[PDB]
């Protein structure tokens, strides 16, 4: 309730559909835990990452079967074919060009560090807002009206559920941004003045929640010229009857 | 200095709408490097001793192959957040607002509007064998790094369907607020959008609409007070053409290394060659060869930081329009001085 | 290199030029005192566009900067893929292989300005298609001056979010890397012993770096709270 009263809904609407939403909540749950379970091609980055790492690797062996212009690749040979000091020229070469290579290993190991650093950040910016609260912002913690969120862990990584709000299938009204009672304007607190085919009601933004216009639903402002497309109606007095 | 008393406070009487600019770049110039004609230069004398260092071009392509993924990937990243398509309305009768220099005039190649005509015309940006071959006395520097396996590649989504999506995203942030977003769009006259976001900086409804002429002749003056000002004043775009210049003094630099020689006799493989014999130009080839390599390295890894660097601007840009386009932020400064209203 | 008129004439004491590459350009004749251009032969650049070999042998070759009916010019299996039958100029250079199709949709394999390439069944025969890149579902809003939509349901929905935290540490021996059990080797590295810290500084760094990115991320908060027995959590089913 303390979530969609977040959300701009009212808590009620949660207590009057909770076995709906807990049938959705544990179905979503169970598609989700079905897609994993069959689509494999899904943790494509850590995948992604630990592949580099070993290319990296790997390439950076096989680096060594490579004669930087010396007569072969192997100290062992050239020890044996050749004296010391005519050697020491060919060991020089191997020398500096293992070096380059070890240094350019290194830088590359610098940016991707770099990289997973910036992605690190991320992650734990999103653990303190969508997980330790409720975030506003808009994509953010998934599309919707971000409502929880559950984090999981997998290797070398994180997975976050978001679980969100989505409103489903709407319906066209006809609406006027004041009413006009008697020579004086009103405004809705917090709905939209939303009229059906010939009566006029009030209901919050994001459900269809219809109300009758009182004095407790609008706050009297004005005169009945200013406003646009002010409309002819009448206000409920809860008080006047008594 | 500020008057400050314990029991006095000021309230503001009036308002002002004001409009702003933020400029952020998303990609970067796609670059591919032929190793061996940049070393080599067509000579089957060399080419033979390059089999060692095959492993370090291939090394060298798979990092400008991963730069271009990763830019292609940012520029869809960017202006792709949502999918649905929507066409713009009709009849405008938006109460008085005139969107017209926003929203693409059909009118035209492309469909782009008059504010994407003047940033194009502001920021200064295919060849073919015989029109290098033709055209020597313009010694025109992209034919001379294109006869050195320096190559440039296009990218993936052009001009028109990066206008398209703007023009989609602006056709839903007006005729639907920021409902589109998250679901279905619901259509929403202005006013009550206009009203909705008042009621969201803490300024109560009614005083939007007992001013909506004043709210909006001053957008319609600001909006051509900007335009004006952009029109006018060039030097706007200045990271943009920074980015550019940058990669082309790049590319400019890589080419003219070519005329070190890396304690050589010479600087051309042509002249070695002719002037010695086999096993005592080896060294020089070899030298030349180290040089060469050590070059292209070098622009290899100034490539990468830039790469980074522009894919976490991009990545900025990305949230601010996730937030401040599709939605209203709360956060100060974020989407301008002032408090936020709307993001286009 | 393929020789060509030149309009530049020499002084008398001169006999080739050079351009910014310092390589030989132009050049004048001994026998007619005559100025000829050098160019290289080699010009452009080339694609192979290939579904995986697992599915089939077939290609679809990309010219980057030569026009189709110049290819010859430019340019038995090669000649197969240069002749044409299926050629279909793009903005980035005319594609050679391919078919083009009218229809739309998601891109497959990036050709570039526009165009993607994909393996489709175009009747079960096999064939590369080439086709313009899909934006999307079109779609308008019946949008009117005195008209709002209010949903009446709601649905919820989960979705997933993968970031990496970390990579693997690494450590490297320099002088077994480099020598290997060689005494004649690792006495002239004491020159380089300084670069050879300068790395292992580097990898440390790295390695701490990235400890403390895996203690950042899931360590946010630090009493450990122990679940609860009953569940009773109103109908959610949180196994
Ligand atoms: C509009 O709502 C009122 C509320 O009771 C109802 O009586 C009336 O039939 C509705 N109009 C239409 C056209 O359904
Ligand atoms: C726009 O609304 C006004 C009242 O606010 C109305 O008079 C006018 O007819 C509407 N526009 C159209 C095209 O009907
Ligand atoms: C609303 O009522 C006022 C006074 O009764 C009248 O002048 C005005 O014309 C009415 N508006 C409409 C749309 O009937
Ligand atoms: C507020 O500013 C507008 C434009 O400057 C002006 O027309 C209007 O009179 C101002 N309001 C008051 C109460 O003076
Ligand atoms: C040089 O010899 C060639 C061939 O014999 C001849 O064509 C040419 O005219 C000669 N040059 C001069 C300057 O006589
Ligand atoms: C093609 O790939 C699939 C999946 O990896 C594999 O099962 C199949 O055996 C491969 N084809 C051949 C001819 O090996
Ligand atoms: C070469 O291709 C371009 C592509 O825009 C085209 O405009 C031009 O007419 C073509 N020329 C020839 C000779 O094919
Ligand atoms: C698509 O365009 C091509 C080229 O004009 C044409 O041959 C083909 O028939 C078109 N397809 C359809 C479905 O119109
Ligand atoms: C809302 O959706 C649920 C499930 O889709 C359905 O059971 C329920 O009847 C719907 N509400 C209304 C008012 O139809």
């Amino acid at each position: 309730a303390y979530r969609f009263n977040g959300i701009g809904v009212t808590q009620n609407v949660l207590y009057e559909n909770q076995k709906l939403i807990a049938n959705q909540f544990n179905s979503a749950i169970g598609k989700i835990q079905d897609s994993l379970s069959s689509t494999a091609s899904a943790l494509g980055k850590l995948q992604d990452v630990v592949n580099q790492n070993a290319q990296a690797l790997n390439t950076l062996v096989k680096q060594l079967s490579s004669n930087f212009g010396a007569i072969s690749s192997v100290l062992n040979d050239i020890l044996s074919r050749l004296d010391p000091p005519e050697a020491e020229v060919q060991i020089d070469r191997l020398i500096t060009g293992r070096l380059q290579s070890l240094q350019t290993y290194v830088t590359q190991q610098l940016i991707r560090a770099a990289e997973i650093r910036a992605s690190a950040n991320l992650a734990a910016t999103k653990m303190s807002e969508c997980v330790l609260g409720q975030s506003k912002r808009v994509d953010f913690c998934g599309k919707g009206y971000h409502l929880m969120s559950f984090p999981q862990s997998a290797p070398h990584g994180v997975v976050f559920l978001h679980v969100t709000y989505v409103p489903a299938q709407e319906k066209n009204f006809t609406t006027a941004p004041a009413i006009c009672h008697d020579g004086k304007a009103h405004f809705p607190r917090e709905g939209v003045f939303v009229s059906n085919g010939t009566h006029w009601f009030v209901t919050q933004r994001n459900f269809y929640e219809p109300q009758i216009i009182t004095t407790d639903n609008t706050f009297v402002s004005g005169n009945c010229d200013v406003v646009i497309g002010i409309v002819n109606n009448t206000v409920y007095d809860p008080l006047q009857p008594e | 200095s500020v008057a400050y008393s314990n029991n006095s406070i000021a309230i503001p009487t009036n308002f002002t709408i004001s409009v702003t600019t933020e400029i952020l770049p998303v990609s970067m110039t796609k670059t591919s490097v032929d190793c061996t004609m940049y070393i080599c230069g067509d000579s089957t004398e060399c080419s033979n001793l390059l089999l060692q260092y095959g492993s370090f071009c291939t090394q060298l392509n798979r990092a400008l192959t991963g730069i271009a993924v990763e830019q292609d990937k940012n520029t869809q990243e960017v202006f792709a957040q949502v999918k649905q398509i929507y066409k713009t309305p009709q009849i405008k009768d938006f109460g008085g607002f005139n969107f017209s220099q926003i929203l693409p005039d059909p009118s035209k190649p492309s469909k782009r509007s008059f504010i994407e005509d003047l940033l194009f015309n502001k920021v200064t940006l295919i060849k073919q064998y015989g029109d290098c071959l033709g055209d020597i006395a313009a010694r025109d520097l992209i034919c001379a790094q294109k006869f050195n396996g320096l190559t440039v590649l296009p990218p993936l989504l052009t001009d028109e369907m990066i206008a398209q999506y703007t023009s989609a995203l602006l056709a839903g942030t007006i005729t639907s607020g920021w409902t589109f977003g998250a679901g279905a769009a619901l259509q929403i006259p202005f006013a009550m959008q206009m009203a909705y976001r008042f009621n969201g900086i803490g300024v109560t409804q009614n005083v939007l609409y007992e001013n909506q002429k004043l709210i909006a002749n001053q957008f319609n003056s600001a909006i051509g007070k900007i335009q004006d000002s952009l029109s006018s004043t060039a030097s706007a775009l200045g990271k943009l053409q920074d980015v550019v210049n940058q990669n082309a003094q790049a590319l400019n630099t890589l080419v003219k290394q070519l005329s070190s020689n890396f304690g050589a006799i010479s600087s051309v493989l042509n002249d070695i060659l002719s002037r010695l014999d086999p096993p005592e130009a080896e060294v020089q080839i070899d030298r030349l060869i180290t040089g060469r390599l050590q070059s292209l390295q070098t622009y290899v890894t100034q490539q990468l930081i830039r790469a980074a660097e522009i894919r976490a601007s991009a990545n900025l840009a990305a949230t601010k329009m996730s937030e401040c386009v599709l939605g209203q932020s709360k956060r100060v400064d974020f989407c301008g001085k002032g408090y936020h209203l709307m993001s286009f | 290199g393929v020789l060509t008129e030149s309009n530049k004439k020499f002084l008398p004491f001169q006999q080739f030029g050079r351009d910014i590459a310092d390589t030989t350009d132009a050049v004048r004749d001994p026998q007619t005192l005559e100025i000829l251009d050098i160019t290289p032969c080699s010009f452009g650049g080339v694609s192979v566009i290939t579904p995986g070999t697992n599915a089939s042998n077939q290609v679809a070759v990309l010219y980057q900067d030569v026009n189709c009916t110049e290819v010859p010019v430019a340019i038995p299996t090669w000649r197969v893929y240069s002749t044409g039958s299926n050629v279909f100029q793009t903005r980035a250079g005319c594609l050679i292989g391919a078919e083009h199709v009218n229809n739309s949709y998601e891109c497959d394999i990036p050709i570039g300005a526009g165009i993607c390439a994909s393996y489709q069944t175009q009747t079960a025969s096999q064939s590369i298609i080439a086709y313009t890149m899909s934006l999307g579902a079109e779609n308008s809003v019946a949008y009117s001056n005195n008209s709002i939509a209010i949903p009446t349901n709601f649905t919820i929905s989960v979705t997933t979010e993968i970031l990496p935290v970390s990579m693997t540490k690494t450590s490297v021996d320099c002088t077994m890397y480099i020598c290997g059990d060689s005494t004649e080797c690792s006495n002239l590295l004491l020159q380089y012993g300084s670069f050879c810290t300068q790395l292992n500084r580097a990898l440390t760094g790295i390695a701490v770096e990235q400890d403390k990115n895996t203690q950042e991320v899931f360590a946010q908060v630090k009493q450990i709270y122990k679940t609860p027995q009953i569940k009773d959590f109103g109908g959610f089913n949180f196994s």
